[PDB]
RNA sequence: AGUAGAAACAAGGCC
RNA sequence: GGCCUGCU
């Protein structure tokens, strides 16, 4: 109502009538930017010599009435002298510091909302998990990639579109919604809005960031996914390189994205490898990705792919079927088959022998970018109808089912030099061979072919050998389509042997899977690939010494746990923990024991705290001679590299982590055994082994006071509960005995 | 290498040549706003300054 | 802001279908609608002097 | 002007009231911008469908949209041109052309009678002037390049 | 004098 | 002396 009122007044006067009724909605952005203050030439010059005079922030008129014109000193806040072109009157930064200490309040609950996409930057952030530095030379490619996490997809455009839809209905104009996922979202966002306090213009604005997808040129080498472009700063240098896994939305698509990539690397690499097989096996068990194992999520994720289900057979786990050919994925869906070992010669003449398979048969092709079904006979092409999205895939298909066909018209077009043996002297499979032969360019096998009549049914586009659709004559056999998907997804886990060679195979006798099909594309991975490998323990680096300590007692953990308890002096005095002493520094080492054994001791006393990682984690520690001593330790230094790596006492590190839901421990990015469940484990949230002569009973507190500090202990008595920050940035409530 | 004196070389009727050779087959009122800004600046005249 | 129409034109426009809409089904109602209509009317007049 | 109740008083002129309740909404002639701020609106608070080009008036009693045309053309080919146009139309269509011939969807003239035959009136009495000036035959012959606009610089 | 380098500052406008 | 300016 009162809008009406402003008009009305502000028309009254003879120039603002003119103004107002001269000027066209058009001209309202000139109007707006009217101004006769030019920009700044030199910002920094002008901020720096601003910020010297007094009343350098200009604050809108009501500053005159919500803050005093002087603070209690005397220090004016503001003065009435108005701005060069506007109304608003002058202040200084006292008066921002001032406002700051004593202005209003305001619930800022909504803060987080509005904001959202950097508080899950910063959650991302906080649950992320860090690993071990690696020297070594980086790549660095320059390529594009996206820069906003979560881009929900759309242009610049569009979501402009769905911001101002959302957030100003009446002002959408002639545009409508046309994609369903548009009004999809578009719902999402407007319920979860029903009624939010904040300016419309804020809410625009968080839907515009975190709706339109932002992409930059960038020299990023290893990563890509959005999550990782993030931290790109922290996990890429020009020499150095860290594994980072961000605590976030860890989608599956990532996962077996990256997944994917690991397997096609491994395999092309263990292709190479002397004996593929334990090769393969044991560098599977030693690597992860994102943090996680390759072997829980290839037993976890099922994941179609030639390199996938090869590393899932090597596992001895449950293995896939439907064979594949030329990268493509075959499921026959008709009839019976049998070998022929029959020889023939080619076009150039070269003699050879093959094994041409029986009976009229089915197939259901599936690739990574296309789709075809088959029909065919003793040698025989029937029908082939193919479903690609470019023309060259359709072209590679037609190739892949040429080459299938086994035909003379094939055989008779082979020219040159297609030696079938590899780098390593290992004669070649004869189909991939000829399928690698007819990728450079089929032109002889389509004018070998032959022709054939076409009823013209369905009105079918014909075929082409160099683009050249023809409606009334074209390849026999040969059709053209272009389906959604294939026929069906299989439904049917194989089990099969391995060559040395890595020459997989079924049951019956057939061949399943080989080196040859790893399609070979060199992909960039989603998440970190931790192909831990050279990445190593030397002849026995940490990942020896102290990987491996740790590992033994794992192994040992039946007779340490009931050693530990009875007779513990002689576990400590062992010949085992000799190596690892040689790495804590020699002033540093009966501070470490004498803490450590009064952590086990008051640990044994108190009844109802076990926790096996802390007795797993500072044995090594407690062999030296005992030194005693009045302080207290967060962390515990060892010597790995001239550096001072530290173990914490409370909590997970990159050194030392144990994984609460698959059990395994890790040390320097090396398993060191799985752990078990003790039943005594003491599932009370009291944990006696982080201090020295106090007790954790939990979570924080605001009744006894702000957050003392380690080193600020020895103050308390008796029976004195009181709160701590320690590990990484905790509070916790602590109780003396 | 380096181009040396760039700007006191690219005569603005080589813009309109240009302009004239890209816009070939497109309506006439394209042709002519896009050619208006060679024949404008053909004829600048360079203000002296301050003095 | 796109459009053609002087500025009083377009924010009383603006107005009249506000207040329409509101009375139609809102807060809005028939004294505050009269005073509104005569209110536009009154800056119509003094907008076309 | 609509009333308490879904009548009208339809008076000559002159005849205001402290009840205005407008019967007509003009959406025609209000700049493009204004135009569809409007439709939006009452869109919007109704929950109809938005018509996906800008009609001529509204129907507030009903709640539907009506278009009205001008044809020099033969109007049947007009009407169905409109109709076709008006996709799931659920908005009245009306065609006035000058010779006389009306016609509509569903023959739902939802109007006074008199007033058609004024409109009949204005328009002949506009075909009267015409044709003894003389442009009208130019008019009948030019109504095809109307619609499409090509740029004059 | 001094800064500075192809032209300037070493205070300027108005009542 | 007073007002006004410290990229106009």
């Amino acid at each position: 109502m009162e809008r009406i009122k402003e008009l009305r007044d502000l028309m009254s006067q003879s120039r603002t009538r003119e103004i107002l009724t001269k000027t066209t909605v058009d001209h309202m952005a000139i109007i707006k930017k009217y101004t006769s203050g030019r920009q700044e030439k030199n910002p920094a010059l002008r901020m720096k010599w601003m910020m010297a005079m007094k009343y350098p922030i200009t604050a809108d008129k009501r500053i005159m009435e919500m803050i005093p014109e002087r603070n209690e000193q005397g220090q004016t806040l503001w003065s009435k002298t108005n701005d060069a072109g506007s109304d608003r009157v002058m202040v200084s930064p006292l008066a921002v510091t001032w406002w700051n200490r004593n202005g209003p309040t305001t619930s800022a609950v909504h803060y987080p909302k509005i904001y959202k996409t950097y508080f899950e930057k910063v959650e991302r952030l906080k649950h992320g998990t860090f690993g071990p530095v690696h020297f070594r030379n980086q790549v660095k490619i320059r390529r594009r990639v996206d820069i906003n996490p979560g881009h929900a997809d759309l242009s610049a455009k569009e979501a402009q579109d769905v911001i101002m839809e959302v957030v100003f209905p009446n002002e959408v104009g002639a545009r409508i919604l046309t994609s369903e996922s548009q009004l999809t979202i578009t719902k999402e966002k407007k319920e979860e809005l029903q009624d939010c306090k904040i300016s419309p213009l804020m809410v625009a604005y968080m839907l515009e960031r975190e709706l339109v997808r932002k992409t930059r040129f960038l020299p990023v080498a290893g990563g890509t996914s959005s999550v990782y472009i993030e931290v790109l700063h922290l996990t890429q240098g020009t020499c150095w390189e860290q594994m980072y896994t961000p605590g976030g939305e860890v989608r599956n698509d990532d996962v077996d994205q990256s997944l994917i990539i690991a397997a096609r690397n491994i395999v092309r690499r263990a292709t190479v490898s002397a004996d593929p097989l334990a090769s393969l096996l044991e560098m599977c068990h030693s690597t992860q990705i994102g943090g996680i194992r390759m072997v829980d999520i290839l037993r976890q994720n099922p994941t179609e792919e030639q390199a996938v289900d090869i590393c899932k057979a090597a596992m001895g786990l449950r293995i896939s079927s439907s064979f594949s050919f030329g990268g493509f994925t075959f499921k026959r869906t008709s009839g019976s088959s049998v070998k022929r070992e029959e020889e023939v010669l080619t076009g150039n003449l070269q003699t050879l022998k093959i094994r041409v398979h029986e009976g009229y048969e089915e197939f259901t092709m599936v690739g990574r970018r296309a789709t075809a079904i088959l029909r065919k006979a003793t040698r025989r092409l029937i029908q082939l109808i193919v479903s690609g999205r470019d023309e060259q895939s359709i072209a590679e298909a037609i190739i892949v089912a040429m080459v299938f066909s086994q035909e003379d018209c094939m055989i008779k077009a082979v020219r040159g030099d297609l030696n079938f043996v590899n780098r390593a002297n290992q004669r070649l499979n004869p189909m991939h061979q000829l399928l690698r032969h007819f990728q450079k360019d089929a032109k002889v096998l389509f004018q070998n072919w032959g022709i054939e009549p076409i009823d013209n049914v369905m009105g079918m586009i014909g075929i082409l050998p160099d683009m050249t659709p023809s409606t009334e004559m074209s390849m026999r056999g040969v059709r053209v389509s272009k389906m959604g998907v294939d026929e069906y997804s299989s439904t049917e886990r194989v089990v099969v042997s391995i060559d040395r060679f890595l020459r997989v195979r079924d049951q019956r006798g057939n061949v399943l899977l080989s080196p040859e099909e790893v399609s070979e594309t060199q992909g960039t991975e989603k998440l970190t690939i931790t192909y831990s490998s050279s990445m190593m323990w030397e002849v026995n680096g940490p990942e020896s010494v102290l990987v491996n300590t740790y590992q033994w007692i794992i192994r040992n953990w039946e007779t340490v746990k009931i050693q530990w308890s009875q007779n513990p002096t002689m576990l400590y005095n062992k010949m085992e923990f000799e190596p690892f002493q040689s790495l804590v520094p020699k002033a540093a080492r009966g501070q470490y024991s004498g803490f450590v054994r009064t952590l086990f001791q008051q640990m044994r006393d108190v009844l109802g705290t076990f926790d096996t990682v802390q007795i797993i984690k500072l044995l090594p520690f407690a062999a030296a001679p005992p030194k005693q001593s009045r302080m207290q330790f967060s962390s515990l230094t060892v010597n790995v590299r001239g550096s001072g790596m530290r173990i914490l006492v409370r909590g997970n590190s990159p050194v030392f982590n144990y994984n609460k839901a698959t059990k395994r421990l890790t040390v320097l990015g090396k398993d060191a055994g799985a752990l078990t469940e003790d039943p005594d484990e003491g599932t009370a949230g009291v944990e006696s082994a982080v201090l020295r002569g106090f007790l954790i009973l939990g979570k924080e507190d605001r009744r006894y006071g702000p957050a003392l500090s380690i080193n600020e202990l020895s103050n308390l008595a008796k029976g004195e509960k009181a709160n701590v920050l320690i590990g990484q940035g905790d509070v916790v409530l602590v109780m003396k005995r | 290498g380096d181009n040396t004196k760039w700007n006191e070389n690219q005569n603005p009727r080589m813009f309109l040549a240009m302009i004239t050779y890209i816009t070939r087959n497109q309506p006439e009122w394209f042709r002519n706003v896009l050619s208006i800004a060679p024949i404008m600046f053909s004829n600048k005249m360079a203000r002296l300054g301050k003095g | 802001p796109v459009g053609i129409s002087s500025m009083v034109e377009a924010m009383v426009s603006r107005a009249r279908i506000d207040a329409r809409i509101d009375f139609e089904s809102g807060r809005i109602k028939k004294e505050e609608f009269a005073e509104i209509m005569k209110i536009c009317s009154t800056i119509e007049e003094l907008r076309r002097q | 002007f609509i009333n308490e109740r879904g009548e009208s008083i339809i008076v000559e002129s002159g005849d205001p009231n402290a009840l205005l309740k407008h019967r007509f909404e003009i959406i025609e002639g209000r700049d493009r911008t204004m135009a569809w701020t409007v439709v939006n609106s009452i869109c919007n608070t109704t929950g109809a469908e938005k018509p996906k080009f800008l009609p001529a008036l509204y129907d507030y009693k009903e709640n539907r949209f009506i278009e009205i045309g001008v044809t020099r053309r033969e109007v049947h080919i007009y009407y169905l041109e409109k109709a076709n146009k008006i996709k799931s139309e659920k908005t009245h269509i009306h065609i006035f052309s000058f010779t006389g011939e009306e016609m509509a969807t569903k023959a739902d003239y939802t109007l006074d009678e008199e007033s058609r035959a004024r409109i009949k009136t204005r328009l002949f009495t506009i075909r009267q002037e015409m044709a003894s000036r003389g442009l009208w035959d130019s008019f009948r012959q030019s109504e095809r390049g109307e619609e499409t606009i090509e740029e004059r610089f």
